[PDB]
């Protein structure tokens, strides 16, 4: 396997490129690592605003490279002031079987590459989840996200642990954004995300009649 | 170690299925499928009530016209045999593009959680009814693509 040390990939538009480090984890096949990014509908695009280098390249069993995340000039295009969706993806490829009447199965990781402009960099401390409003509505909750970035939500509960367990398909809220989640009412709403570290944080509301907000 | 939930476990790492099939008396008559090939895919560091919640499992390839939901095979049977891929349910079709339904088939064995997955090859209705395939090899390939929240 092609390990990706993390669950996404947030590209500090302040920098020209950044570094993100891949590995060949099986001890006996070598592989060919297809690196690329998908745009927010992730449709492959090979051409920018952001590249992905090299597109493939040879690993040895356990060994360890890296797949270099730069800009083209048209980045410049994207919105400054809120960040903007794209994929990256490794696929690894192993040797052809040379066996008759094969299906071969190669493995694929596709992670979330927030593209963040310079100008809402966020300090390595920030917690801008805590701006997510909860209105009750008939049916469930509509989570509003008024920051400039994406944020992905994977529970809603009454309490730190049914936001973690409870049943809940996960979903993830566009930059100044707004959509309604079915689920049951909760006294003191706790909401659980994933934060750029991959650390799944649950946040705790206080409501104010139908109003929820982060205390 | 903990960290990176759910990556495919070393063991699982390399996985490939091999169809033992006979023209005449695979493809010819019905059902007109060869046996289900068994292949297990495993994850390290997941588990059960969070998987649909960190990563979506799927399997990508190029889908066979004549079999909607089904694999293309390359060869001189291109267009007459398909690949079928079973979810760990073992009975619904996993069509390409389509995630891996969460819950029956998956077993949470230890820190990991096991996905064991199906493959049968099948002819085309019109392949089969014509009786066109022939002896020959025959390829397909899959990609399985773990996709994090």
């Amino acid at each position: 396997a092609v390990s990706l040390d993390r669950t996404r990939a947030v590209f500090d538009g302040s920098e020209k490129s950044m570094t993100l480090d891949i590995s060949n984890d099986n001890k006996q096949l070598p592989y060919l690592a297809q690196a690329w990014i998908e745009n927010e509908n992730q449709e492959k695009i090979i051409t920018g605003p952001v590249i992905a280098t090299p597109p493939v390249q040879r690993l040895e069993p356990g060994a360890k490279s890296m797949v270099r995340l730069s800009t083209t000039p048209d980045i410049s295009k994207l919105p400054q002031d809120r960040e903007s969706l794209f994929y990256f993806n490794l696929r690894e490829i192993p040797p052809r079987s040379e066996k008759a009447n094969v299906l071969q199965i190669a493995l694929q990781t596709k992670i979330k590459l927030f593209y963040r402009p310079a100008a809402i960099k966020t300090r390595p401390n920030e917690v801008w989840q805590d701006q997510l409003i909860l209105n009750k509505v008939s049916g469930g909750y509509r989570i509003e996200n008024p920051t400039p970035y994406y944020v992905t939500v994977i529970g809603l509960g009454g309490s730190e642990k049914q936001a973690e367990e409870g049943e809940f398909e996960t979903v993830m809220l566009s930059p100044r954004s707004e959509q309604t989640v079915k689920s049951a009412n909760y006294n003191t709403p706790y909401l659980s995300y994933i934060n750029d570290y991959g650390g799944r944080p649950v946040l705790s509301f206080i409501c104010n009649g139908s109003r929820c907000s982060v205390k | 170690l903990l960290d990176r939930p759910c990556h495919v476990s070393g063991d699982s790492l390399n996985k490939h299925v091999v169809f033992k099939t006979r023209a005449s008396r695979d493809f010819w008559y019905p059902p007109g499928r060869s046996p289900t090939e068994s292949f297990v895919i495993r994850l390290e560091n997941c588990h059960a009530t969070a998987v649909g919640k960190i990563v979506t499992l799927t399997f990508k390839g190029t889908e066979e016209a004549a079999l909607p939901g089904h694999l293309k095979v390359t060869g001189v049977n291109a267009g007459r045999l398909g690949i079928a891929l079973l979810d760990t349910d073992g009975s619904s079709l996993l069509k390409p593009g389509t995630s891996h339904n969460k819950g029956q088939g998956e077993k949470v064995t230890g820190n990991s959680l096991e996905l064991p997955f199906g493959a049968y090859v099948v002819a085309t209705p019109e392949a089969l009814r014509t009786k066109s395939v022939v002896p020959g090899d025959y390829e397909a390939t899959a990609t399985f693509e773990l996709t994090y929240r």
